[PDB]
């Protein structure tokens, strides 16, 4: 379509796809472009259709420690635990993203349970500060997450907001 | 021979739990749909009130 035959190697501080219904092979073709021109500091790609396999795309293309991102936002996207924990191992390697913003995301006590574990402070990320996260749906009475983000918050020393 | 003391074996060693198998267990249920779900609106034109 459209979109997957963007081909830019100029500048490009942020880019905003604001809802678009953007399908999961678009986000491997910006995933894929990205990758190859590594000049970029913001990725927005919030409201789409993109599903684990594009997820799994971009974690992977940003868990290189070279061509640098630094704010990436992904909202309103059925990106689940397996995702989550695609987004978790990505950040354990990244180094430049600052803001990881996974909202209205559908996750679950395992990959939020993976979010806050990848970022204790021996293992995780000096790196990230904004964290955002929403729509926790542990609606069962689920108390572990919670200690682990207690655990987060102890030992991490570089956020700013949650 | 041998002349030692008593209670031989020794060794130190260190254990840690996994910090990502800690998660509660998932829960053995599936819900079954209880009836099929209905699509309503209007268009141009569905009904027309001579007023």
């Amino acid at each position: 379509a459209l979109c997957e035959a963007l081909y830019e190697y100029s500048g490009l501080a942020v880019l905003r796809l604001p809802y678009n219904f953007l399908n999961d092979m678009a986000a491997q073709a910006v995933a894929r472009l990205m990758q190859v021109n590594p000049g970029l500091q913001l990725l927005d790609l919030t409201g789409n259709e993109v599903t684990d396999k594009g997820a799994a795309a971009i974690t992977e293309v940003l868990a290189k420690p070279e061509a640098g991102l630094k704010a990436l936002i992904l909202r309103h996207n059925p990106i689940g635990d397996t995702g989550a924990l695609a987004v978790a191992d990505m950040l354990r390697s990244n180094r430049s993203l600052t803001l990881l913003d996974l909202a209205d995301c559908h996750v679950a006590v395992k990959g939020l349970i993976g979010l806050a574990n990848a970022l204790t402070a021996p293992e995780g990320n000096r790196s990230l500060q904004v964290l955002d996260l929403e729509d926790a749906q542990l609606a069962a009475p689920q108390d572990s997450t919670y200690q682990h983000m207690s655990r987060m918050l102890a030992t991490n020393t570089t956020l700013t907001e949650l | 021979l041998e002349e030692l003391t008593d209670t031989v074996p020794e060794a130190d060693t260190s254990t840690q739990t996994d910090a990502f198998l800690d998660r509660p267990p998932t829960p053995l249920f599936v819900p079954q749909k209880t009836g099929t779900d209905a699509i309503t609106q209007i268009e141009n034109g569905d009904l027309f009130d001579f007023d």
